[PDB]
């Protein structure tokens, strides 16, 4: 599966944008598709979510009205609008793939993203630790991240997600609902919480595991995600 | 002949299955009735679990 | 009243000793229905069935006559002094609903038998049963709410005058029932709609007996509770002239106002073939 | 001769017989008829299942006792969440007549089979959503009966020839052929030991095999017309079956021979699917006559009825931590009683 | 709401597939499954390919697609099962027709054609289930009638004690002592037909010759009238 994405550059403030996500490898029409900033010192930001069928559309709310999410089916592409674009929407974007339902692993593909730079209220916010964690391979990673309110539904699930982005290429889901491993990542990462305070717990490190550990809160729109953790070597 | 193939293998067979030592009917009826009643609380089925901890309710 | 006030030309006519004898008639056939119906609808929910396409027009259609069999008797009661002005402006129409509906439901019974016996194969439609459910209530109801403010003065209390061959001169009181008192709409929404299903109707049973000869080259019975279904003795109000003056108010009368317990007789008929053939496959 | 050895295998069969009746001591009844009734048990459809196009023939709970797979004649596999009343999947078949539909213990795969001579493995789980055809088995030269997965790469299926066969996925060809019935298998049943097997057929007997070598066990004949269900108790030294001669029937494998038989006067109709309780004491039989009965294991006393289906019950399954009761019917519903 | 936003995304994945489900119901209502069945001399497999100009080694159901004047069939053939077939042909429980041919050409198992209509007609399952029966290849049969070689009253003695029926409306062109045997053999299936029908089904008797350069019709009014009867039994009384 990959995602790859088309758009991006320079654009003076006020313009408009098209970006387009062109997915090749995976069915597009079962899955839904969310939109992921990320400033060039600062972490990720959830930006807008389509689903299965364009039938629940979902904007955070500093992109309330500017941009505009739409799917194409036929041809396995997701382009957005951007108008208004101002200083504030210098992000790189990433094309997060998805897909709901029982045991379903969202947040799975991220694809490799496009640079965008523009020239010159009841969140869930998540907290996590300062982004330096001396940590020596071998050894065993305590990271601790702490919610706003207690993701735990009366289903029984705690929303949480903990993701890694290597200093190269997109991030990569890690464990989802705080306790199920992702599909491809060894077993050597665990999560632990009690539906306030959680913690991703390595128990071997290795020189593949440098990088920034995101969090995310699935339990209601907006999606917030947090500073985000650095692992240092 | 070569219904005579077919036939030498039922023979086999049944040796085969003659030569199982076969328990008293009484010692299989109390080893079944013991595994009943033991594991007797852990069913749904027989108790109905009250609307607040089975997850089939309204 | 007599059921035939709802329908007729201008007859007017009755020899006011058969009146109430008649009326009488009127008052325990509906009555006989009144009840057929609920226990009818009754029936179908307390042993459910499998929700057959057409056995659900069928109690779209039990609803609609048991409707107008309790909006008819409670014309006259609300035709009395205690009537608090247009009280009963609603209650017309909803009488003239429920007759339109009546008329509407056995227009689309004969189009669901055009469709399971002439065209065959291609039957299957989205939700057939809502579409024909938009049609048997919303339709005739674009009908009496569009005209409930248009020219207004089209319902409200009716007082038909009943004469023997003396003008009725120095002898009773005519019956009151508020209805459609403007001879408009009793020529367009009432007779003109009762002239364009009926004749459907009569057109489908034809047509029914026509296929249904050539599909057998018991045959009657079936086409006895047709009749019925589709509903052939609303026709009958047709033959409002002076000659037929016992027909168009006593067989008219007699055959419409048992139409609810027919109803319920036909399906109580197709309830026991129903458990026979069950009883069949069970112990075959 | 070509018959001398026809009266030896008929010595071997009453040699058997007189074997089993001298491990006859006691009856089941004559055992438990000091054991208090399980008393009048009520369960109603806390969730129904719509969805299906056409009759539901076969179904199969997953390990984790809420997924619900089911197979129906549209051609459809429909994976449900039982609790919310949700379809996870709609798998698509190639061959519209299926009979037989499981799901792997691990949740990865669900196997369909039917008159297509052909199990057909689907990987659930895979990297694209959509839920791909894993591979096709195919050497069975009847239509395959009751589909069975032992693990992620072993699956065992009764077809509609006198074999069973277990099967290596991955390979694709049959790991071992098991032969000796001399009529169609209709129903498979595998030991909670992961070890053995019942598989009952249209001999009016059920064989019970071992996964190791492929040669049957004991062999028990009790019934008069074919075997249409089949199920271990929770024990895995008992096991049910179900017939159309309105009787269930409760077989044990330490004593070879009969236990017990399930038969009421009023019913003369067969039985199309038999499932254990978790304790083993609740019997569900799914019958012909538009309902299921639940008799008590250890009395022989139809304790409890269940109704409401407008057509024949066709499959029957428990739950394997015992809270509910699914049963699909011909009406395309599955109706989830607890 | 009530419930998380996976739920929520999850219900939308139902409602997706019901939407699916919906749009396959269509095809599923409107297409009309048929049985075929039939000896391995009876050409239905030459009847499933002569048919299609005008439209794996074990495998079981051979599927034939056809659509006569906008309506679309379905026909099943049944090929790598063993000779009992009393458990799986339950699966036909709602089929619209069975087509049951069989070959007219070979006098001998003629008898055991019969036999095979017979069980067909009185198996629990297919009751109400009307039967289009093709007596197949009568090319052959008018073949070898001339011939001379065989006679029917070897194989059967009822044939000298039958007339040609009444009813009958055959092509001048062929011999009438021809016709004499062609329907000798529809009124024994027919008495097979007739034994036990009551009314839920009826056989449907054809003659079919090896192309015929049309045999989709007789399906399609045969259907037609199958359907007919089944739609008036609603309101039968």
């Amino acid at each position: 599966v990959q995602l790859v994405e088309s758009g991006g550059g320079l654009v003076q403030p006020g313009g408009s944008r098209k970006l387009s996500c062109s997915a090749s490898g995976f069915a597009f029409s079962s899955f839904g598709m969310h939109w992921v900033r990320q400033a060039p010192e600062k972490g990720l930001e959830w930006v807008a979510y389509i689903s299965s069928g364009s039938g629940t559309i979902y904007y955070a709310d500093t992109v309330k009205g500017r941009f505009t999410i739409s799917r194409d089916d036929p041809k396995n592409t997701l382009f957005l609008q951007m108008t208004s674009l101002r200083s504030e929407d210098t992000a790189m974007y990433y094309c997060v793939r998805s897909i709901y339902y029982y045991g379903s692993s969202p947040f799975d593909f991220w694809g490799q993203g496009t640079t965008l730079t523009v020239s010159a209220s009841a969140d869930i916010v998540m907290t996590q630790a300062t982004s330096s964690v001396p940590v020596t391979p071998g050894e065993s990673v305590s990271i601790s991240c702490r919610s706003s309110k207690s993701l735990l539904h009366s289903n029984g699930n705690t929303y949480l997600y903990w993701f890694l982005q290597r200093p190269g290429q997109s991030p990569q889901l890690l464990i989802y609902r705080m306790s199920n491993l992702a599909s491809g990542v060894p077993d050597r990462f665990s999560g632990s919480g009690s539906g306030t305070a959680f913690t991703l717990t390595i128990s071997r490190l290795e020189a593949e595991d440098v990088g920034v550990y995101y969090c995310m809160q699935h339990l209601e729109y907006p999606l917030t995600f947090g500073a985000g953790t650095k692992l240092e070597l | 002949t070569a219904s005579i193939a077919q036939a030498r293998k039922l023979v086999e067979q049944l040796k085969m299955e003659a030569n199982i030592d076969r328990i008293k009917v009484s010692k299989a009826a109390a080893d079944l009735m013991a595994y009943c009643e033991a594991h007797a609380k852990e069913d749904p089925l027989l108790t109905p679990v009250p609307a607040s901890e089975n997850p089939f309710r309204e | 009243t007599y059921f035939a006030v709802l329908m007729q030309l201008s007859p007017a006519l009755v020899p006011a000793e058969l009146l109430a004898p008649l009326t009488y008639i009127s008052l325990v056939g509906c009555s006989i229905s009144i009840v057929a119906s609920l226990i009818t609808v009754l029936l179908h929910f307390h042993f459910r069935k499998q929700s057959d396409s057409l056995t659900r027009i069928h109690m779209n259609l039990h609803a609609s006559v048991l409707l107008l069999n309790i909006a008819f008797l409670l014309s006259p009661a609300f035709a009395m002094s205690p009537v608090p002005g247009s009280a009963c402006t609603a209650l017309a129409a909803a009488l003239h609903y429920a007759l339109l509906s009546c008329l509407t439901w056995m227009a689309i019974e004969g189009f669901n038998l055009y469709l399971l016996l002439g065209r065959v194969y291609n039957i299957y439609i989205r939700r057939y049963v809502f579409k024909l459910g938009v049609l048997g209530w919303g339709a005739p109801a674009l009908l009496v709410l569009l005209s409930l403010s248009v020219k207004s003065s089209v319902y409200g209390p009716c007082t038909i005058p009943v004469f023997d061959s003396w003008e009725n001169g120095t002898g009773f009181q005519n019956m009151s029932i508020c209805w459609v008192r403007s001879p408009v709409v009793h020529s367009v929404l009432v007779m003109g709609y009762g002239g364009l299903t009926s004749l459907f109707n009569l057109v489908v049973l034809a047509w029914a007996l026509w296929t249904l000869r050539r599909l057998r080259e018991h045959d009657t019975v079936t086409v006895l509770g047709l009749t019925v279904l589709l509903g052939t003795t609303w026709a009958l109000a047709f033959f409002s002239f002076g000659v037929f003056l016992l027909p168009q108010l006593f067989l008219f009368t007699i055959l419409n106002s048992l139409y609810g317990f027919f109803l319920f007789l036909w399906f109580c008929s197709q309830r026991c073939r129903s458990e026979a053939e069950a009883k069949a496959q069970i112990e075959a | 001769e070509l018959d001398q050895l026809r009266q030896e295998a008929e010595q071997l069969k009453n040699q058997i017989r007189d074997a089993r009746k001298a491990c006859a001591d006691a009856t089941l009844s004559q055992i438990t008829n000091n054991i208090d009734p399980v008393g009048r048990i009520q369960m109603r459809t806390r969730r129904t299942l719509r969805g299906h196009l056409a009759k539901i023939y076969a179904m199969h709970w997953g390990t984790d006792s809420r997924l619900l797979v089911s197979a129906s004649q549209d051609g459809k596999l429909i994976i449900w969440d039982s609790y919310t009343t949700n379809k996870v999947h709609a798998i698509p078949l190639r061959s519209s007549w299926v009979m037989t539909c499981a799901y792997a213990p691990s949740g990865n795969y669900v196997a369909c089979g039917g008159l297509d001579n052909i199990c057909s493995i689907y990987n659930l789980k895979t990297r694209e959503g959509n839920v791909r055809v894993s591979r096709e088995l195919a050497g069975h030269t009847g239509y395959l009966s009751c589909c069975r997965f032992l693990d992620d790469n072993q699956i065992v299926t009764s077809s509609g020839d006198t074999t069973c066969a277990l099967w290596d996925i991955e390979t694709g060809q049959q790991t071992t052929t098991f032969t000796g019935h001399t009529g169609d298998v209709m129903s498979l049943s595998l030991a909670p030991d992961t070890r053995l097997f019942v598989s009952g057929a249209c001999d009016a007997s059920a064989k019970l095999w071992d996964v190791r070598e492929g040669m049957c066990r004991q062999t028990f004949t009790g019934h008069e017309s074919d075997i249409n269900a089949i199920c271990f108790f929770p024990n895995g030294n008992a096991f049910a079956t179900g017939s159309d001669d309105a009787t269930c029937r409760l077989f044990d494998l330490r004593a070879d021979q009969e236990l017990m038989t399930y038969s009421h006067d009023n019913i003369i109709c067969g039985i199309t699917s038999v499932s254990f309780s978790k304790s083993g004491r609740l019997l569900l039989a799914g019958y012909d006559d538009f309902n299921c009965n639940v008799w008590d294991a250890l009395k022989a006393d139809r304790a409890g009825v269940l109704a409401g289906h407008d057509n024949r019950v066709s499959c029957l399954g428990v739950t394997d931590d015992g809270m509910a009761v699914a049963t699909g019917s011909w009406d395309s519903f599955l109706k989830i009683w607890n | 709401c009530t419930l998380s936003a996976e739920d929520k995304a999850a219900v939308e994945r139902s409602k997706m597939i019901e939407k699916q489900l919906q749009k396959d119901k269509q095809v599923y209502r409107a297409t009309h499954r048929l049985l075929l069945l039939g000896a391995d001399n009876s050409g239905k497999s030459t009847i499933v390919k002569q048919m299609r100009i005008y439209h794996v080694k074990t495998s079981g159901i051979f599927e034939t697609k056809f659509q006569v004047d906008k309506v679309n069939f379905h026909m099943f053939d049944v090929g790598a099962q063993r000779d009992e077939r009393r458990k799986w042909i339950q699966c036909f429980n709602d089929v619209t027709a069975i087509i049951f041919v069989v070959d007219s050409s070979d006098y001998n198992r003629l008898q055991e054609a019969l036999n095979d209509f017979k069980s067909i007609w009185n198996n629990r399952w297919l009751r109400t289930i009307s039967v289009i029966l093709f007596l197949n290849k009568q090319d052959l049969l008018a073949e070898k009638v001339l011939a001379g070689k065989s006679k029917i009253e070897d194989y059967f003695p009822e044939f000298a004690r039958y007339t040609t029926p009444e009813d009958a409306t055959p092509e001048p062109g062929e011999d009438p002592r021809v016709t004499r045997a062609k329907y000798f053999i529809r009124d024994e299936f027919l008495r097979i037909s007739t034994a036990s029908g009551d009314g839920r089904h009826y056989c449907y008797p054809h003659f079919t010759c090896s192309v015929d350069t049309e045999n989709a019709r007789r399906i399609f009014n045969d259907c037609r009238d199958i359907i007919q009867r089944m739609h008036l039994r609603q309101y039968e009384l």
